[PDB]
């Protein structure tokens, strides 16, 4: 009504349209800082990849829990989501793709279990009843791969045990600055000169294979 | 009106459209007149009319007519701006940030329009 | 008939109807009224445009545009 | 609109839609700037609700058939008392806004949502 | 002479360049790494890495554990953040199974994650 | 520019002819239904089947209602615009040449059918004869040219 | 098979060609109403001119 | 050999499609040109019997 | 508390001594530079380095601009 109260609107609205104009710049800066981030974990997941292929082939003894498939019906989540919120779309998206996968399992008769990272994550499976096994939340913007060692290690203690028959992980893809992409990927059912192998190829290839997953998940 | 009765093509500069909106005004409440929306003389469209419908192109020769406008409190529905708009067949805008660059003349190729 | 896809499917107008035409400046109300009476010309309605406090050069532009088309008689 | 004249299930129902669209009408600022995601888990809840309520007070009318084509419908106290009581609550939390949009009574809106 | 040498963790790369020696403590017994060495893979227990080079002759790095990876032509220390032992890793376990906070058992084969879901994915798409 | 969601006709309804009020009915809502999903053209490549195909019409419509100035359509011209429109022929059209599609099966219908259009103009009448007609017209216009 | 595939390859390189033609000649038809058209529409505003 | 084939009947029908565009468009430029020429010739007679 | 955005002289430069001419083509510009940076102040640490220095020299051209009561210089 009055030509007061206007004034004092188009006051509280322009001081707030300046600061969320200083969050975009924050946000890009932050962005850049994880990309660079994205980039130091590659050459070590490469070589781990490598090191694995070559020995799992000049080695047909052996065939670790990991690398055969047993079709029978119980399946495990990793599922990856934000602390905070102010996202366009980021956890929504992913949530519907999730719904969309596990609901074929629910179909085929299988059972779900799942392992959560972040606290909209948690909040989502609280409220919609979800069985959540292992969880961790308020993580760092720049995380540390020692944080992830137990919601890992619960999710792969169940696939030895053959509690769970496959595992995948629930994390969005960085296309490009303007596009994310919601992606379900697999990760348990992953030159003619040999190694010395000091200690037992075998017992190499039971840790080299656990530190591969754990590298997985981190990036 | 001479030199266009004379066979010519004539520029007639006015300085600003805006200060002959407010002599009216000043004018008719001297004359006592009941002033209109916005305190502006009950007469503004026709005075607009009688000074801006000569400005035209006869068989003879014509005038065409630059004129300086001010916008009283940023307010384009203002009835002094919006009486004056009704008469331009082209609006050209110039630009502190063009001029900046080093170019002249520093007219804003994306908020100048013309009717033409 | 005005002769506009839009218009005559989306709102039609009847023989003795009012039907307001409005905007804001420099948008095509006089295009889509003057488009109306070209239309009319084969259509045994007879016409009247009034035109109140416009500048004399666009009247007499209208009037030629009617000639051109053939809906001044 | 007083227990004394209508009874206190029709007044409650009334007061009861009228706090729920107040609410709503409170959050049109902070929807606008930053979306529903960023409201409470039972801010989220009553603007479901909300919506639903404002699109079952539509209704089509008979004088109002030669403007669209819909026929017309007559409601019963009966029936608009159910359908707004059992919308507050939540006995259709499940179907979809566009299912209140033009239809008569609640068993209308409940075949809407099938198609 | 010397080989190509690179000590990457998980997280970013603590070294790389040329060296002409690089020894390292094995799960079995110790090591000295020269340039042509035969192809060897091998599990480091916490300790030093000492790295030898023109100058740099006793260029030494703290490692973990981890695995070294050996070519005649290339070198590679694929190290750990913090040592890697049963009793520091079951606690991270144990704390993960205990931090799944429960309130409801919920049956997982609820329809309603699909209604929350589409009704605040078209919320959204009016943001914009 | 007719804005379509705020603008009405109170009693035009009962005055328009048979073949265009037979034939408007959709073109009515196909505009609605663009106006609340236009903004998402930049992300609508990654919607539901039935949302998609409701933006895709509706973009069509929105494209066809386009007209210059001085270009005055007849009734039988106007029902070949709508009638390929409400009967799903443009489907396979693209946005940046349905208006190309239209000046192309008007010229078509004024040479192959021109006694038809002759008929339509009289008083704009829609009988089974008139609307086997005008599909049969507009598939062999799809089929060759 | 080789031969098979010849003639199968061949057969649908003459509809290619022979649907290419027809594609034409509906242009060409096109192309000769819209300047007979123009031709006639000339011929009008002409007499509109005169008579002004 | 069939891949190639189906290749060169793809290219075919493009090719003629886009010899229909031109075509027609060359037609219309034709179209408004003969509209012009009758219009100025028209404008020119009106001049000269409204000055005789 | 003068406005340096809004306020203005139309005789500028030419109501100015060569060396005050010289000296406040800089100062105009940082000033100008500062009121688009100001809001971007309580995040200086995540900026990049050429928006910083323009920020840091901001804020010390407009510190620089107060003066006490019956002190002309
Ligand atoms: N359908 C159309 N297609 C292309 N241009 C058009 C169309 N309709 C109108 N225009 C153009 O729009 C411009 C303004 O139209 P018009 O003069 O009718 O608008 P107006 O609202 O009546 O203007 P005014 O307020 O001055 O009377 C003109 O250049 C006109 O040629
Ligand atoms: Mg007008």
């Amino acid at each position: 009504a009055g030509a007061k109260e206007i004034r004092s609107k188009i006051a509280s609205i322009k001081s707030t349209q300046k600061i969320t104009n200083a969050m975009e710049k924050v946000a890009v800066s932050k962005m850049r800082k994880a990309q660079m981030r994205m980039a130091a974990g590659r050459p070590y997941a490469e070589r781990i990849r490598q090191v694995i292929g070559h020995l799992a082939n000049a080695n047909p003894e052996y065939r670790h829990p990991f690398m055969v498939e047993r079709e029978v019906k119980r399946v495990g989540y990793i599922v990856v989501s934000s602390d905070r919120g102010l996202c366009g779309g980021l956890n929504i998206n992913l949530f519907k793709s999730l719904v969309k996968d596990m609901s074929g399992y629910r179909e085929q008769g299988a059972e779900i279990d799942l392992c959560v990272i972040g606290s909209k994550g948690a909040s989502f499976f609280r409220s919609f009843g979800g069985n959540v096994v292992a969880a961790i939340s308020h993580l760092g913007e720049e995380p540390s791969i020692n944080d992830l060692i137990g919601s890992v290690k619960v999710m792969l203690d169940a696939y030895l045990e053959g509690r769970i028959d496959r595992l995948f992980v629930v994390s969005n893809k960085f296309v490009n600055t303007m596009t994310q992409k919601p992606t379900v990927e697999q990760l348990i059912p992953l030159h003619h000169w040999d190694y010395l192998y000091e200690p037992d190829a075998k017992s190499l290839l039971d840790g080299l294979l656990v530190r591969y997953v754990e590298s997985q998940v981190y990036q | 009106e001479k030199f266009r009765d004379e066979g010519r093509d004539v520029l007639l500069f006015i300085d600003n459209i805006y200060r002959y909106t407010l002599a009216g005004t000043e004018v008719s409440a001297l004359l006592g007149r009941m002033p209109s929306a916005v305190g502006y003389q009950p007469t503004l469209a026709e005075e607009m009319g009688v000074l801006q419908e000569r400005i035209t192109s006869t068989k003879k020769g014509s005038i065409t007519s630059i004129q300086a406008v001010y916008v009283p409190a940023d307010d384009l529905t203002d009835p002094s701006p919006a009486t004056t708009f009704a008469h331009l067949d082209a609006t050209v805008v110039l630009s502190r940030d063009i001029a900046s660059l080093g170019i002249y003349p520093a007219v804003d190729p994306l908020d100048s329009t013309s009717r033409q | 008939q005005t002769g506009y896809k839009s218009v005559d499917a989306m709102i039609p107008v009847g023989r003795g109807q009012r039907e307001l035409i409005i905007g804001d400046r420099q948008i095509g109300k006089t295009a889509l009224a003057v488009d109306a009476i070209i239309n009319q010309k084969d259509s045994g309605i007879k016409c009247v445009y009034v035109a109140i406090g416009q500048k004399q050069s666009t009247i007499a532009n209208v009037v030629r545009k009617l000639e051109e088309n053939g809906a001044l008689a | 609109l007083d227990p004394l004249v209508i009874g206190q299930d029709h007044y409650d129902t009334a007061r009861g839609v009228q706090y729920v669209l107040q609410r709503y009408k409170e959050l049109k600022d902070i929807i606008a700037i930053l979306g529903m995601d960023e409201l409470s888990e039972a801010d989220k809840l009553l603007v479901a609700r909300a919506r639903k309520i404002q699109r079952f007070l539509s209704q089509p009318f008979f004088v109002a058939e030669v403007f669209t084509g819909s026929p017309g419908k007559y409601v019963s106290l009966k029936d608009t008392i159910a359908g707004f009581k059992g919308i507050l609550n939540g006995d259709y939390d499940h179907l979809p806004e566009q299912a209140f949009y033009m239809v008569g009574g609640i068993e209308e809106a409940v075949e809407k949502a099938k198609k | 002479i010397t080989v190509h040498c690179d000590i990457v963790s998980a997280e970013a790369e603590i070294f790389s360049g040329l060296v002409e020696m690089v020894i390292a403590h094995g799960a079995l017994g110790d090591l000295g790494i020269a340039p042509g060495h035969a192809p060897l893979i091998t599990d480091l227990k916490p300790g030093p890495i000492r790295l030898v080079k023109q100058g740099g002759e006793q260029e030494v790095y703290y490692i973990s554990g981890g695995f070294l990876e050996v070519q005649p032509n290339m070198v590679k220390v694929l190290a750990d953040t913090v040592v890697r032992a049963g009793d520091l890793d079951e606690a991270a376990a144990q704390e993960a199974l205990k931090a799944a906070e429960k309130a409801l058992q919920g049956k997982g084969a609820e329809f309603d994650y699909s209604a929350a879901a589409a009704r605040l994915a078209e919320a959204a798409a009016q943001l914009r | 520019a007719v804005n379509a969601g705020i603008s009405v006709s109170r009693v035009g309804g009962a005055a328009q002819t048979k073949i265009i009020k037979k034939l408007s009915g959709g073109i009515r809502t196909a505009l609605a239904q663009y106006r609340e999903l236009a903004a998402f053209a930049q992300f609508a490549s990654d919607l539901d089947e039935a949302t998609r195909k409701q933006l895709e019409h509706g973009q069509r419509v929105t494209e066809l209602m386009k007209q210059k100035q001085y270009a005055p359509m007849s009734i039988a011209e106007m029902s070949l615009s709508l009638y390929a429109a409400e009967r799903g022929f443009l489907q396979d059209v693209e946005i940046a040449k349905v208006g190309s599609f239209e000046q192309a099966l008007i010229s078509y219908f004024q040479r192959e059918h021109a006694a038809l259009l002759a008929k339509i103009n009289e008083k704009g009448d829609f009988n089974d004869e008139i609307d086997a007609g005008i599909k049969a017209g507009i598939e062999k216009f799809k089929a060759t040219q | 098979d080789l031969e098979l595939a010849h003639e199968k390859a061949g057969q649908q390189l003459r509809e290619a060609k022979a649907q290419a033609a027809e594609i034409v000649e509906q242009a060409k038809k096109r192309a000769n109403q819209i300047v007979d058209e123009a031709r006639d529409q000339a011929r009008t505003e002409g007499e509109r001119l005169k008579a002004q």
